[PDB]
Order: C-alpha cells, then structure tokens, then sequence
C-alpha cells in the first residue's frame, strides 16, 4: 500500500492494506510492514518488533570441478617431452656404457623418475655417473614443479562479482543488459521516487516491477532478471533455505517491522508494552530459532576443501588399464619366450 | 587492485630452463668421456 | 649560478653568498632561453616559505 | 558524557569558547565541600553524534535549547522508588528532554515516554581474539572420505594380478606381495623384495606412478585447505553452560559489566544466581575493562552492542572481537527521552523519520562510527 | 610408516602456510582514514608552514577539526619534515606527490 | 649414496656396515627431509603470489 491520486481528481487516497486499515475493514495491522514517514503521518506505530534493512539478491555464481586427474598442471607437450628424454638418456648411458645393458639402463632411468624401488643397474663408468646425479636432480625438480602448481591451483578463487550495493556504478548507468526489480506499490518504491539524486535508476527500474514476492523470487532462480532488492529479513531466510542465490553485503536504510494501529485507539501504550516486555524475556527468540535460523545450507565461498571420486577417475582407470593392458603383452612374452 | 592471474597447463613456455640444463649436461658430460679416454690411453 | 642566503634558518644575518643549482627545471629554463632570446641572473629566495 | 556519541571537550585557552562544530555544555559542575551557590558554569562543548542529529533536529523543527551536564550518578537506576541521573533530572527538575545514549526498557517507558529508535543495539559479548586456530581434525579432513577405500581395494586386487601373472612367466607370497605395495604407496621407505618377472615388472611401475600423483595430490590439497582456515569464538552464546555453571571448569571464567546500567539490571532478572556470581568484579569505567582485557585480568565481557562494536573498531591491531557474527541478543535501539505527554512527541517523531529518508543518518554513521578493522 | 607419511606432509604443508600470509592492516588510505578524522594524541601530522597545502585546509570548513590538530607540529621546510619522519618522530607526512615519490 | 639420498632415494645404492656411519648418514637424511621440504614449499609459496 502506498498514496496516490485517483479519478484524474483532486483525491489523493491509500490502495492496499494500509488504505484498508484507513476505511474501517479492520484496527490492526499485524504482517511485515515498514515503517517510513508518509506512512507515519497518520497511523500509529507500535515499538519495532524486528529490526533490519533493504539488500540485494543474485543469482549464485557456479564454481569450478575437482580436476580432471592430469589436465590442470601440465600440457600433453611435456608429457611427450619428458617421454622421449627419458630414452634419450638412457641411450647416452649406453653408450658411455659401451665406448669404454641397455635393458638395465632402460629400467635405471624410468625407475629413476618414477621413485620406484625396482631396478639393479649403476654406471659403470665413471663417465656416466657424472651424469646421474643430474638427471636424478632433474627428475626432483620436475616432480616438485608439479606438486607446487598443483597446490598454485586449488587457492586462486573466481573473479568479482560482487555487487556491492547502492553504489556499485553498475547501477547507476544502466546498461540495457541488466533489470532491477521491487514489487509495485511498496515501501521500497517509495523510498526511491522520493530521493531526487536516484531518479535516474528510477525510471530504469520503473519498466520491470513485479505483482509480489514469489513471482520476483522463481522470476530471478531462472535467469530471467539479474538482481532484485528486498528487505533483508525476508531476503536472509530466503537465501538459507533454497541455496543456489546470495545476499552481497551492504545494507541501505535501518528500519523496523512494526504493528500499525489507526490514528489514536486506545490500545497504543498497552501493546508497546507488551512488545518491549517480549523482547526482554528472550520469548522473541524463542520464536527466532523456532521460525529463522533453523536451517543452513552453504557459505564462504572459500570452498577450499573437499576433493573426491572425480578426481580418481582419471587415474582408477588408468590402474584397471594397466591391469587389462598387461595380460595381452605377458601372453605375447612368454611366447616370445 | 585484482588479485592475480590462475596459471595452468605449464606449456613448455618455461621449462626451457630445465631442458637446457638437462642437454648442457649431457654435452659436458660427453665431452668429459672423450677427455678422459684420449688422456687414458696416453 | 645562483645568489643566495646561506644558513637557511635566517635569523642570524644572512650572508647573500653565490651557489649554484641544478635539477629539473632550471634547464627547462634554459630551454625557454634559447627560445626566445633572452638573458637571466636567478637569486634565490629570502624567507623559504613558499 | 559517552565515548562514541557524546564527546565532552574543555574550551580554546585563547578565545574562551571552543571552535565551530559543538555546542558549549554549560553549568557542568557544582561546589563540593564549603556551599553550593551554584556557579555551575565550567562551561565546556561537546560535539560528537547524537550531539549532530539533536542540531539537524533544531533545525528541522524550530526552537530552542541550552544543553547542561550532568551529576547525581549515571544514565540512572530506580532506587527506593526514585530514580537518580537523567531519568530523575526529567522526572522531577523539569529538563523536558534527555538526550545521550540510553537504552529502552519497560521501566523507564513507564514513567517517559520515547521517540522513534534511531540505532539498533541491545546485549552483546567481548572477548581477546582466541590468538590461535581450530584443526583439531585438519590431516583426516582432505583429499576425501572413501576413496581410500577404493585405493584400498584396487590394491588386494592388483595383489591378485601379481600372483597369477608372476606365477606362469619365466620366494614371492602374497604376504611379502601386498607388504611391497601398501610400503610403495605412502613411500619407498621400507626394505622389501621386489618380484622378477618382467611381466611384473612393468605391471607395478604403473601402480608406482599412480603412487607419486596420489601422494603429490594429497599433500597439495592439505597445504589448500589449511591456508584457508577459519577463526571458530570459543565460546556460542549467552546461553552457553560455560556461563550457566561456570564453577564446573577450570579455573571459571572471570567476566564483569559495569555495573548500575541497564545490562546489568536486565541480568538481574533473567539468571539471578549468574548475576550474583557477577558481583565479584564489576569493573569500572570502560577503558579499565579495555585494559583488564588485555592483561590477562579478564576474559570476557558484557556490555552494550553499539559502544563495543565503536570500541572493537579502534583498538590498536585488532586483537579484540564481539563474540559470533556480531550477534545480538536484546533487540532495542537508542532513543530521545522527553517529559510525559507533551505534544513535542509527535512533532519530534515524524523529524527523526525524515532523516532516514535521505540517507543523512548513513552519513553521519560513516563520519562517526566506521572502523578500520574487520573489513 | 602411514603415520610418517602424513606427520611429514603436515609439515611441509604449514612450513607453506607460513610463508604467505603477509602482515596486518596499517594501510593509511587518505583524508578518509577515520584515524585522521579524530585524532588520538598519539598520531601527529606535518606539512610545511605558509604552504599551499595549509591554504587548501584552512578554507575547507568540514576538515577545520584536523587543521587545529595539525596546527601545532608543522615544520619550516621539507628537508626538515623527510628527516623528522624518517628517524620516528612524528607518523605521517602530507605534501605534493612529484615530490614524495 | 649421498648425492640420491639428498633428492630422493630413488637410487639403487650400496650401503656402509659400520655402526659408526650407520648414524653418521642417518643425521643428513634428517638434513634431507627437511631440505626438500623445505624448497618445495617455497616454490610453491613464490608461485601463488
Ligand atoms: C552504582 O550506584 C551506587 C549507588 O549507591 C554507587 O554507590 C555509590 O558511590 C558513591 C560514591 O562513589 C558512594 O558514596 C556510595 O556509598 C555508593 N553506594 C553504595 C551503596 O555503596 C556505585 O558507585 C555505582 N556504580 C558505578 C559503577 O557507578
Ligand atoms: C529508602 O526508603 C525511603 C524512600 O522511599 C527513604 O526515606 C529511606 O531513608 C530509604 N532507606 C534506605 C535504607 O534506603
């Protein structure tokens, strides 16, 4: 509910709830209602009952996999490269070898890389030996390499988003990519047509609005609308339960929920009573925990933990294709044999 | 003031440093055998 | 060159002495000089304060 | 006087007022020992926050006013049915209005009546920042919760394809097999036999490999994950046991709130036994509670939310915290206190409500009550 | 040998962690560093006496407060003010930047 | 011997039998395992930033 003129006459009457509540139809106004000064003029306001403020809602960002088990850390290219130098210095040991046991040095060096304890070859030559510790040394900074970039990988987190609030220049001068939304005729309406600097978004805003809440919320889980504006204490519950949109942050300006009364009943002094006496008890809270904060889906999209069976793909069949790809060469060695 | 870039895949763009340490080992090295064999059999 | 106060604080008398400067601009100003053709003698400041 | 809202200054040794900006705050203070006469001006000016939206107020509504200090006591608690500082100075003494920091409870909105609130606040906790962390579980956390038994049991497999396979080709048990293995995949640093078949050779090679990017995985994804740890307070909330009985731990802990206040008097009627076992420390002023905080004296604290949250903001590093997510646990706000039933009521209340309007009270909150830390 | 796996990765893991997280906040951001709106008597400001810099304050009306602050330390020249913050004397230093950098 | 324990003992080697070396090597393992430690955090550390 909000003021307006009407019948192209010097009328200016109250739609919605809150004009009901001025005709008669009933003498209390229990429901989220804001408090702001149009309203304020004539209605009395209990003592707030829930404080808050306005805030924004997107649609939450999408993260980035586990792994795919060996994609992120190298290139195919070294891959290749490592593959041929191992064969390459294995021949050059052969040939310090025989100048002055290539099945061995084959195994020396693979083993070498691979950390593995198999494998009884050594040079012989001094020649060779003089190369070992390096190629050893080598394989040690490879291996480290990885790890390292590995580690480099999984901290480095997603880009800005971040729409910071009333402020972000990406509300100010609208680009026609983005819409705002509030629903029409309400307290957060107000708020802007009255600011004058704001005027501009305003207009922008003016095109879109919505009939009501759910609408506004199943219209931004599909991407149909970019961000909406709210009040928070609707805005936060919102957020726990269906955990795939976000809150960013700011708020705009303080107000409370509070009950409404017409102008000078006789109940005023009792209620507020009532409603501080209420809030000293904890019996508000009660309710808090019994309606708000009961549930928690996720947060800090920090995210930096829990890795699992994606990653295992990668390598898991990589061991059941060594175990299928052995039969197949051992039959063909014992018959060559 | 964004944080940095999110590095990935090492091309061989870098290890260049390692490969030329690796193959400027391998020359040495040959070229140590053949001083020592022709110092050998003197 | 440059004529000017030595012993910068000048509550003791100043004793207008010749040094000379050099930086980013007073080659500027030479470049001016040889510009437009014409002659300077530069002194510095008495008080400091800009 | 109060730290963040209601600074008190002496005036300008040269001109004998103070500079712009403030407001002079007259006949502070009174004789003491030989006759009161009262000369009360020591006259002073205060500026600070609410010392701002009383001026835009004048304004707004026009009239106006002389501000004076303050003696018999405190914000002021009924006692023997009357009521010392501000609230007794606007029962009885005529002030017509009070101005400050006061909270808003039952009692005082018994005898005055109050404007709209214009800051939210309540109850709220203090404690050192628990300098530390919390991994109790850190090295079990990563990397999965069962692909260890899926390595596992990929393993006694592979045992199987050793036996068989090695056992055709051209001193090998399953027990010296898997002892092999389960030693490979942490790291080689256990003396084995290895097989000799070449078959087998090649067909554990592979699983080493698989070995070196396990263990390299591993210890990336736990370098991640501790480096973006997160501060856990080690303590939940007001209702915690670890208040209730404290008694029952090590030496308990010895926490205090100034006492006369409206924290305290909401104390009193909620854990009784809690707020006697309060009275062995009281601490006085604010600044001596900052103080026993930091030296070891104390260990947490109760006192109002916005002053602390003003006061979790200055102090040098940031080495003290507001217990939870800044977590509140008395809904109240601040207010303006004026003579019962004047009609000045409403005509105050609609002004307040206009500065909401245009974002002035985000302003002036910006110019006072912004910290450095915690961003 | 499990449990000397994982003992030495925890190590290496928070020698790691160790060696980047950097050093707290100080980051004095300008004239809106609420540290310079209400000035404790700790910090102390400069700038050079009869300067530009002081005009720009004294005809600015919000700052007043600062200025009276300030008014009481500053220097006679810039040698003088570089060489009283370099030896700890006196906390922050205004001037003109083609000069400070 | 030395030169592979220091990378990785990722080397067939011959061993020593005197007690006395027995500890004398053991204590630049210790120096090993820290050393590679070590080096790859602070790779890792000078590659994030
Ligand atoms: C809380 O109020 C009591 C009211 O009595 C204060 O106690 C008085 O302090 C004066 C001067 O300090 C003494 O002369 C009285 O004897 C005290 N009263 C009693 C009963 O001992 C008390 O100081 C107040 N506390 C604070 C922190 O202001
Ligand atoms: C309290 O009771 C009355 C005030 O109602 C007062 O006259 C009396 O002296 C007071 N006595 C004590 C012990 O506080």
């Amino acid at each position: 509910g909000t003021q307006e003129r009407v019948q192209n006459s010097n009328k200016k009457e109250w739609n919605g709830m809150m004009g009901e509540l001025l005709s008669g139809q009933a003498d209390m106004i229990v429901a989220p209602l804001t408090i702001n000064n149009e309203r304020a003029q004539y209605i009395e306001f209990s003592k707030p009952f829930k404080y808050q403020g306005l805030t924004i809602l997107v649609k939450k960002e999408i993260p980035r996999s586990t792994l795919d088990s060996f994609m992120q850390p190298f290139q195919s290219t070294l891959w290749l490269l490592v593959g041929l130098s191992v064969h390459v210095v294995a021949v050059m040991l052969y040939l310090l070898d025989r100048f002055s046991t290539l099945s061995s040095a084959m195994w020396f060096s693979w083993g070498v890389l691979l950390n593995s304890g198999i494998g009884e070859g050594a040079p012989r030559s001094f020649s060779a030996r003089i190369l070992g510790m390096v190629w050893a040394g080598f394989a040690m900074i490879i291996v480290a390499s990885y790890t390292a970039n590995l580690a480099a990988f999984l901290v480095l987190d997603r880009p800005e988003e971040r729409i910071t609030g009333i402020n972000d220049p990406r509300l100010r001068n609208p680009s026609d990519k983005f819409i705002y939304a509030t629903v029409k005729q309400s307290s957060v309406d107000i708020y802007f047509r009255r600011q004058v600097e704001l005027s501009t978004m305003y207009r922008h805003m003016e095109k879109h609005n919505y009939e009501s809440a759910a609408e506004a919320i199943q219209a931004v889980r599909d991407n149909k609308l970019h961000a909406f504006i709210w009040d928070s204490a609707v805005l936060e519950f919102e957020a726990s339960q269906k955990c795939d949109l976000v809150t960013t942050g700011e708020l705009f300006f303080r107000s409370g929920f509070g009950i409404g009364m017409r102008k000078d009943s006789p109940w005023k002094q009792q209620v507020s009573l009532s409603i501080l006496k209420s809030h000293e008890n904890g019996f508000m809270e009660d309710l808090d925990k019994t309606w708000v904060r009961y549930q928690e889906c996720d947060s800090r999209s920090n995210a930096p933990a829990t890795l699992t069976c994606e990653n295992m793909a990668g390598v898991f069949m990589l061991v059941a294709g060594g175990i299928v790809a052995g039969i197949f060469l051992i039959f063909i060695e014992i018959a060559y044999k | 003031e964004k944080n940095e870039v999110m590095s990935s895949q090492l091309d061989i763009d870098n290890m260049a440093g390692v490969f030329y340490m690796l193959g400027a080992a391998m020359a040495l090295s040959l070229i140590t055998f053949i001083s020592e064999h022709l110092f050998y059999w003197q | 060159i440059c004529t000017g106060p030595n012993d910068t604080s000048p509550g003791s008398p100043r004793h207008t002495v010749p040094q000379c400067c050099y930086g980013f601009c007073i080659d500027l100003l030479i470049k001016l000089a040889r510009t437009m053709q014409f002659t300077y003698e530069v002194h510095l400041v008495a008080d400091g304060k800009f | 006087e109060e730290a963040p809202f209601v600074i008190v200054e002496s005036v300008d040794p040269l001109s004998g007022t103070c500079m712009r900006n403030t407001v002079p705050c007259q006949k502070r203070i009174i004789s003491e020992n030989k006759t009161d006469e009262e000369p009360g001006y020591i006259k002073k000016c205060c500026k600070g926050f609410c010392i701002d939206i009383l001026k835009k107020i004048s304004k707004s509504v026009k009239f106006t006013y002389d501000l004076y200090l303050v003696t018999n006591g405190k914000h002021g608690k009924k006692i023997n049915g009357t009521w010392n500082g501000m609230i007794g100075e606007v029962v009885m003494k005529r002030a017509y209005m009070a101005v400050g920091s006061l909270t808003i409870n039952e009692e005082r909105s018994e005898v005055v009546d109050f404007s709209v609130p214009f800051i939210e606040t309540g109850i709220s906790v203090m404690v050192s920042r628990s300098n530390g962390t919390v991994s109790p579980s850190a090295f079990l956390e990563p990397f999965s919760a069962c692909v260890w038994v899926m390595m596992f049991v990929m393993l006694l497999i592979v045992s199987a394809v050793a036996v068989f396979v090695f056992e055709y080709f051209s001193s090998f048990t399953i027990g010296k097999a898997i002892w092999l293995l389960w030693g490979l995949v942490f790291n080689n640093s256990v003396p084995v036999q290895n097989p000799k078949g070449t078959t087998s050779k090649i067909m554990v090679s592979v699983w080493a490999f698989f070995a070196v990017i396990f263990l390299a995985s591993y210890t990336a994804n736990l370098a991640a994950f501790m480096i973006q740890e997160e501060y856990v307070d080690q303590v939940s909330g007001l209702s915690d046991k670890k208040f209730q009985r404290p008694n029952d731990f090590s030496p308990p802990f010895r926490f205090g709130t100034v006492p006369n206040g409206s924290t305290e008097r909401n104390i009193r009627n909620n854990y009784a036994e809690m707020h006697a076992y309060m009275g062995k420390f009281n601490q006085r002023g604010v600044d001596d509670a900052l103080l026993s905080l930091k030296t070891g004296k104390l260990d947490a604290f109760i006192y109002d939310a916005a002053v602390l949250n003003y006061m979790a903001g200055r102090d040098e590093g940031c080495k003290l915290v507001t217990i939870g997510s800044g977590k509140v646990f008395a809904s109240t706000g601040y207010g303006i206190a004026i003579q019962k039933d004047s009609g000045w009521k409403r005509q105050v209340d609609l002004a307040i409500l206009q500065l909401f309007g245009d974002g002035e009270m985000e302003e002036l909150e910006a110019l006072w009550l912004t910290g450095i830390c915690h961003n």
